[PDB]
């Protein structure tokens, strides 16, 4: 009905602004297990959610939604997906300046019912092809999946699995890569291996890419932190954050919300400057359910979790597993094969300067829906 | 004897003196052995900052605690204010006898004593988040330099609770107390330093023991028996079976053999530096595989920005 569609473009932002909150509170559970390098995808993650959130009903429906930090929309049925699952179009679709390997798996039980409804339905949305699997014949299972990837992916994933229980009711994956073309490559002429403090009593080595000329920035002064955009091509951006000398970076984590990110978005302020930035690829894999636990979404990865509206058949039918696997790799060229050119025109010897020598934070969203595509941080470029 | 361990790496002039050995590192360089660096900061530096250090380009930088001044030297920590979480010349060993500034009793309504707490500034007081809830009228009560019969009573104005507190996890389990009235110091008591965070994981944590300074509950002898004991790290790793839970990123373990319950919750951790005595931890309810030698602390110097939002 033209009734939803006129809905459908207000509810664009506010479904923007709340992802970036869960992405937020996802960032900072992980946070409490381990301080290394880290990255996920808070858009990828709704996303595929959200899709669960479809089958299920009652208690468990209602918890995810709250879970999502979205129990503020207030719609009719499965329109809160086709925000989600088309916006994944969007940025598949007719946009190849940037990335963009993307997709999610639902490898099922081989005896789920799975109606017509929820199995075309959710095709029709989700567009991630279930695959029924011997969970019994564990050893035969794993070979599947991880060829099934290697496939959809493109080598790019090599082995996502390595074990599995037999008795496995439900298993869901999310995958992400990118790299993508600068707005202005860095010239590889300039790049030298500099020092980086891993921390204020520990430092090492590590290539250091080298920039000039326009960058938009600024300064919270009330944390104290430099906040960088790097422009991507096909409206995407890069926004990093580097807490001052002193202070550090695990703190602001806590202070991180939608609106401070935003109120600094709009100080931002371009400007000549000079810009250090190190190399670096993180990949990481995370079990996603046993983090989304801790944040609250438990009844659909329990026993009495109601997915009734997916699979009728009823033993003990849940979500086993969700894993997310994410990869993002920056050079100074990207997916072009040749790097950049500096002339240098503004013209000063006294231009600001901007080192990333310490650890730091990443964001990573496409200008044209504000969605967060990339939640990070780095903290040592040299693994990962 | 004696140049013969080849002991000056780093191009080291080594001056064979005739019981010991002496060094000359090359340009940039220092230490009794030239493993040091003007460059960055090694824990080992002995004639280093007196307090906080910054690897700097050249040489490196030194800060100082809440309190303190540099010195002309540019290395020392001169304190003038003053209210500078310096413990006053007193050994305390078998004998606690109570005498630490910063130490603090909550009371409520009644005289009921039944959680403690630290003074962080002239006129707040850190303590677990559990304990400032459970009562909505907490009074701070001091006995620093005073006759037995009467403390000091101070009445809580406000409880900052920490914004990312969840009792269920037990995570973030930490409150800031606003005192009605700015604490006399150094007289009626003195604010413990709380620590940057590398400074407090790096040559702090690691590299010295600290000693435990609460109270035992639910009881006492009819008075206000502070008793402290010195603990020391223990490994996350083994931590975790020993006590049959899951160490978080901003909480630590320590260990005493002393077989004593630490019960009072606002007990804390601290460790000296160069004449200093910072917060390095609060016990939060260390529990339940007791096991009461190891003891579950919350990792202050975590929350370095969330006391420098709040209090300013
Ligand atoms: C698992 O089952 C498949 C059925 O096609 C069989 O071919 C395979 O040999 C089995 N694996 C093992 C380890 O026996
Ligand atoms: C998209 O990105 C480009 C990058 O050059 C930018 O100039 C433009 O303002 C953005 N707007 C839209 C609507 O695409
Ligand atoms: C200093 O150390 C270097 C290491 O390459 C060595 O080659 C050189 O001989 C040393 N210099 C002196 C003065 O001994
Ligand atoms: C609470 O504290 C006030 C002082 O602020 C005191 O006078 C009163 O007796 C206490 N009792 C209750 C129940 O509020
Ligand atoms: C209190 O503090 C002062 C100053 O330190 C000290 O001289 C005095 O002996 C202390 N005694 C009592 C009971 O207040
Ligand atoms: C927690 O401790 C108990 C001690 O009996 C043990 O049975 C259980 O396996 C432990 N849980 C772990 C290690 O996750
Ligand atoms: O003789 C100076 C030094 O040489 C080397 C040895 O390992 C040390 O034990 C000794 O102190």
């Amino acid at each position: 009905s033209e009734e939803e569609k006129a809905w459908l473009m207000a509810s664009r932002q506010q479904l923007a602004k709340e992802t970036s909150n869960f992405g937020f509170s996802l960032l900072r559970k992980i946070s409490m297990r381990h301080d290394g390098n880290m990255v996920f995808s808070p858009f990828g993650m709704s996303l595929a959610m959200t899709g669960l959130m479809l089958g299920a009903t009652g208690p468990t429906e209602t918890q995810i939604k709250r879970g999502l930090h979205l129990q503020a929309l207030k719609p009719t049925k499965p329109g809160l997906l086709p925000s989600l699952f088309k916006g994944l179009r969007e940025t598949l679709s007719r946009n190849l300046e940037l990335g963009l390997t993307q997709g999610s798996f639902a490898f099922i039980h081989k005896d789920f019912d799975v109606k017509e409804t929820f199995f075309n339905l959710s095709k029709r949305y989700f567009d991630t092809e279930c695959v029924p699997m011997n969970f019994r014949n564990a050893s035969q299972a794993k070979r599947l999946m991880n060829h099934y990837i290697n496939k959809e992916t493109r080598g790019k994933i090599p082995k996502l699995f390595d074990e599995i229980n037999p008795e496995t009711k439900l298993i869901l994956v999310d995958y992400i890569l990118f790299k993508g073309k600068w707005l202005t490559p860095f010239d590889p002429v300039f790049t030298e291996v500099d020092t980086f403090h891993l921390d204020k009593y520990k430092t090492i080595k590590v290539p250091m890419m080298y920039g000039a000329g326009k960058f938009a920035s600024t300064f919270d002064k009330n944390f104290r932190c430099h906040v960088l955009k790097l422009p991507y091509q096909g409206n995407a951006t890069m926004l990093v954050v580097l807490m001052e000398k002193m202070g550090d970076h695990l703190a602001l984590e806590d202070y991180l919300t939608t609106d401070l990110v935003e109120t600094w978005l709009r100080n931002m302020k371009t400007r000549n400057m000079e810009v250090f930035f190190p190399k670096f690829k993180l990949d990481q894999k995370y079990e996603m359910h046993e983090l989304l636990r801790q944040m609250g979404i438990r009844r659909i990865f329990s026993p009495f979790a109601d997915l009734s509206e997916l699979s009728a058949t009823g033993r003990n039918l849940q979500v086993s597993r969700v894993l997310q696997r994410t990869v993002i790799e920056v050079d100074e060229r990207g997916t072009e094969a040749v790097a950049g050119i500096l002339s240098e025109i503004t013209a000063y010897s006294m231009p600001p300067v901007i080192k990333v020598d310490r650890p730091f934070h990443f964001m990573i969203y496409e200008e044209t829906s504000g969605m967060l595509l990339f939640l990070g941080r780095v903290v040592n470029p040299t693994l990962l | 004897s004696p140049c013969i361990s080849q002991p000056c790496l780093h191009n080291g002039s080594c001056q064979d003196s005739i019981w010991g050995y002496t060094c000359t590192c090359s340009p940039g360089y220092e230490g009794s052995n030239c493993e040091l660096a003007k460059n960055e900061c090694h824990p080992e530096r002995t004639d280093g900052c007196q307090h906080f250090c910054l690897p700097g380009q050249e040489s490196y930088t030194c800060s100082c605690a809440q309190g303190y001044r540099l010195g002309e030297d540019h290395k020392q920590c001169v304190p003038h204010d003053q209210c500078a979480c310096g413990v006053l010349t007193s050994e305390k060993r078998a004998p606690d006898l109570q005498d630490l500034p910063w130490q603090v009793k909550l009371t409520n309504s009644e005289g009921k004593d039944f959680c403690g707490g630290v003074i962080i500034r002239e006129n707040f007081v850190l303590t677990t988040a559990k304990c400032s809830l459970l009562h909505r009228n907490i009074t701070v009560k001091t006995y620093f330099n005073r006759t037995s019969q009467d403390p000091l009573m101070i009445k809580i104005t406000h409880v900052h609770v920490h914004m990312r507190y969840d009792a269920d996890a037990g995570e973030n389990d930490l409150s800031l107390l606003e005192l009605e009235w700015p604490i006399q110091c150094p007289g009626a008591g003195l604010p413990v330093c709380t620590p940057e965070k590398d400074f407090a994981e790096h040559l702090l944590i690691p590299r010295t023991r600290g000693l435990l300074s609460g109270w035992a509950r639910n009881g006492t002898d009819l008075g206000n028996s502070l008793t402290t004991r010195p603990v020391t790290l223990v490994e996350g790793e083994e931590c975790g079976q020993v006590l049959n839970v899951t160490v978080t990123t901003r909480t630590y373990c320590e260990r005493s053999s002393v077989a004593a319950m630490h019960w009072m919750d606002g007990s804390v951790v601290t460790r000296e530096h160069r004449g200093s005595w910072f917060l390095t931890g609060v016990l939060g309810s260390q529990p339940v595989g007791g096991q009461a030698h190891m003891v579950l602390v919350t990792k202050v110097s975590r929350y370095s920005l969330w006391f420098k939002q709040i209090m300013n």
